């Protein structure tokens, strides 16, 4: 998840906060994954052949 | 601001703001009568025609500021240097950024 | 090599319309990306836009309704228009080459990169000067 996001405390009340991210340092992205081909295609074959029966 | 450096030695340039997100910073020099000519691009690359006298500070560090250092200043180095930003959280600046005059001895 | 060389009128009267002319010789317009600088005296330059024949075009939003770029791909050369001049636009314009670089720092996809342009060869320049 690359954002480098930062760490500020709000108040709320008594003995009490909520933690949220203040600013983004750096540049800014998206959340994403990974998954390696010739072996995602490879095994959806595995699994029809065991579903053609 | 005002840069007075003896010749022979090395001199820094400070230009722009501080570093928010990933800089491409252009260079450029300005002869008194004259156009200013491509200097430094992608912070340390260079064309062909000028030698490696020319270094730039990498965008790399954040919270930071460009910075042009020169090696063995002589004298024909005194012209004016304007500093241009691009930025990856910052809107492209239409405008130059503020000149640096330094003074060779 | 490439030499520019640009051309004007030299005195302008405000509320008229200013056109240069920007010579290209050693090259063909069609294959390079073109644009214009207004530097005012004592001051940093000021960028306008660049333009180019395939459409890509964009321009400066506080000039955006007053310029007009155009191509003369017969006489090869680049001229532009400019109306509603006032008293805030005596500088010195220029004609010079425009270079596109590509910056990937990130996905390859997703519309997360950002494209820069920086001048190569830069003409001699005109003079402008707008009085009554
Ligand atoms: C899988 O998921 C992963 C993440 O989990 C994805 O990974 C991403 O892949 C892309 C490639 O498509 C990566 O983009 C690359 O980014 C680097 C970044 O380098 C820059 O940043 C560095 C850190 O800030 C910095 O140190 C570098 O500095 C160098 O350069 C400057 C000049 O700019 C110089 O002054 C310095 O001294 C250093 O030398 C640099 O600024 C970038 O460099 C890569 O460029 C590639 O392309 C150019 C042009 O072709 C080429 O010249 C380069 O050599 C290089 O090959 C490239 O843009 C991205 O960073 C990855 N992200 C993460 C989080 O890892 C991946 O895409 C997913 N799919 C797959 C199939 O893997
Ligand atoms: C988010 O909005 C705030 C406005 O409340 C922007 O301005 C910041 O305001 C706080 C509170 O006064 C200051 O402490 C910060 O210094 C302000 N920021 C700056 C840059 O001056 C803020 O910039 C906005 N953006 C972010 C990332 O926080
Ligand atoms: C994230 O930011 C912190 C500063 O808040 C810095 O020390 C650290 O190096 C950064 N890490 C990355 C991967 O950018
Ligand atoms: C599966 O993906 C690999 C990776 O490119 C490819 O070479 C192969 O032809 C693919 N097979 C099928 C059945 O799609």
């Amino acid at each position: 998840r690359p954002n480098n996001n930062t760490r500020k405390s709000i108040h709320i009340g008594p003995g009490r906060a909520f933690y949220t991210t203040g600013e983004i340092i750096g540049d800014i992205r998206q959340a994403h994954c990974n998954i390696s081909r010739a072996k995602w295609n490879d095994t959806l074959k595995q699994i029809v052949i065991k579903l053609r029966e | 601001t005002f840069v007075s450096v003896a010749p022979g030695q090395t001199a820094r340039i400070t230009c722009g703001e501080e570093s928010l997100g990933s800089r491409s910073v252009i260079w450029y020099q300005q002869r008194p009568g004259q156009a200013p000519s491509l200097i430094i691009y992608n912070n340390n690359d260079r064309p062909s025609g000028i030698p490696d006298r020319f270094s730039g500070s990498p965008g790399s560090t954040f919270g930071t500021t460009a910075t042009l250092t020169i090696t063995s200043v002589e004298a024909g180095d005194e012209a004016d240097y304007y500093c241009h930003i691009w930025d990856s959280r910052r809107p492209t600046n239409w405008v130059f950024g503020e000149g640096t005059t330094l003074i060779v001895l | 090599q490439v030499h520019l060389q640009e051309s004007g009128p030299g005195l302008v009267k405000p509320s008229e319309t200013l056109s240069l002319t920007c010579n290209v010789s050693g090259t063909l317009v069609r294959d390079n990306y073109w644009s214009w600088i207004r530097q005012p005296l004592g001051k940093q330059p000021e960028w306008i836009g660049y333009v180019h024949d395939s459409g890509d075009t964009n321009y400066n939003p506080s000039l955006k309704s007053r310029v007009h770029l155009s191509l003369d791909k017969s006489k090869n050369l680049v001229s532009l228009r400019l109306t509603g001049v006032t008293a805030a636009d005596s500088a010195i314009y220029y004609c010079a080459t425009t270079k596109h670089g590509r910056r990937i720092y990130g996905v390859v996809a997703f519309k997360e990169w950002f494209t820069y342009f920086y001048m190569d060869v830069w003409g001699k320049g005109t003079s402008v000067t707008v009085s009554s």
